[PDB]
C-alpha cells in the first residue's frame, strides 16, 4: 500500500517537493524501477506512511488473536507423536550415512578448504543438528506436558 | 534375648514380629523430580546466552 499526491505542472523550474526541513525523507520511501516510469516525480510524488498505534486497541488486538487457555496443557495424542519421530529418526539416520564419508575423505584427499564442496554443497554440520533441534523441543515440552497433569489432576 | 528383645519361648515356639509394606503405585514422587529434571535439560539445552 502506498499514497500519492499530484504536484502543480507550473512549478517545473524550481523545486517540486523542496524545502529540505528535515533528514527522514529519504530512508522512509525508495522509488522502485516500476514506479519512477510512469509519473513519478514529474507528474506527481510519493508521501511517507506511519501507523497510528496506541493502547486499548493494539493490545486487545493481540489479546484475541494469538492466544491461548488450554493449549499449553494438551496432550500431541501419541496415535501421531511416536508416529511423526519414527520419519525423523529415519531421515537423519540416511544423513548421519551421509556424514560419514563426507568429511573424512575431503579432507584425507586435499587439504584446501575449498572448492565444489565449498561453492555448490548442502550437506555440512548445519543440517544434521536441526533435525535434532526439532526433535527436543517436540518431545521434551511434550514429556514435561505429561507431568503437570499426573500433579494437578489429583 | 528374652528380657531385651522378643523371641518369647511360649509352647517350645518362639515369635518374631514381622510385616511388609507396599509402594508401587506412587507415580507422585516421581511426577515432581521428574519434572525439575526435564526442566534442568531444558534450562541447559541454552543458557551459554
Amino acid at each position: 500500500i502506498d499514497a500519492f499526491r499530484l504536484i502543480n505542472a507550473n512549478m517545473m523550474v524550481l523545486g517540486h517537493e523542496p524545502r529540505q526541513t528535515t533528514s527522514n525523507l529519504g530512508h522512509l520511501n525508495k522509488p522502485s524501477i516500476q514506479a519512477l516510469i510512469h509519473g513519478l516525480n514529474r507528474h506527481y510524488y510519493s508521501i511517507t506512511i506511519n501507523y497510528r498505534k496506541n493502547e486499548l486497541e493494539q493490545k486487545m488486538l493481540l489479546n484475541l488473536h494469538k492466544k491461548s487457555w488450554m493449549e499449553g496443557l494438551t496432550l500431541q495424542d501419541y496415535s501421531e507423536h511416536c508416529k511423526h519421530n519414527e520419519s525423523v529418526v529415519k531421515e537423519m539416520l540416511e544423513l548421519a550415512k551421509n556424514y560419514n564419508k563426507a568429511v573424512e575423505e575431503e579432507d584425507k584427499m586435499t587439504p584446501e578448504q575449498l572448492a565444489i564442496k565449498n561453492v555448490g554443497k548442502q550437506d555440512p554440520k548445519r543440517h544434521l543438528e536441526e533435525h535434532v533441534d526439532v526433535l527436543m523441543t517436540s518431545n521434551i515440552v511434550q514429556c514435561l506436558a505429561a507431568m503437570l497433569d499426573t500433579v494437578v489432576f489429583k | 534375648y528374652a528380657k531385651k528383645r522378643g523371641w518369647v519361648l511360649g509352647p517350645n515356639n518362639y515369635y518374631s514380629f514381622a510385616s511388609q509394606q507396599q509402594k508401587p503405585e506412587d507415580t507422585t514422587i516421581p511426577s515432581t523430580e521428574l519434572a525439575k529434571q526435564v526442566i534442568e535439560y531444558a534450562r541447559q539445552l541454552e543458557m551459554i546466552v
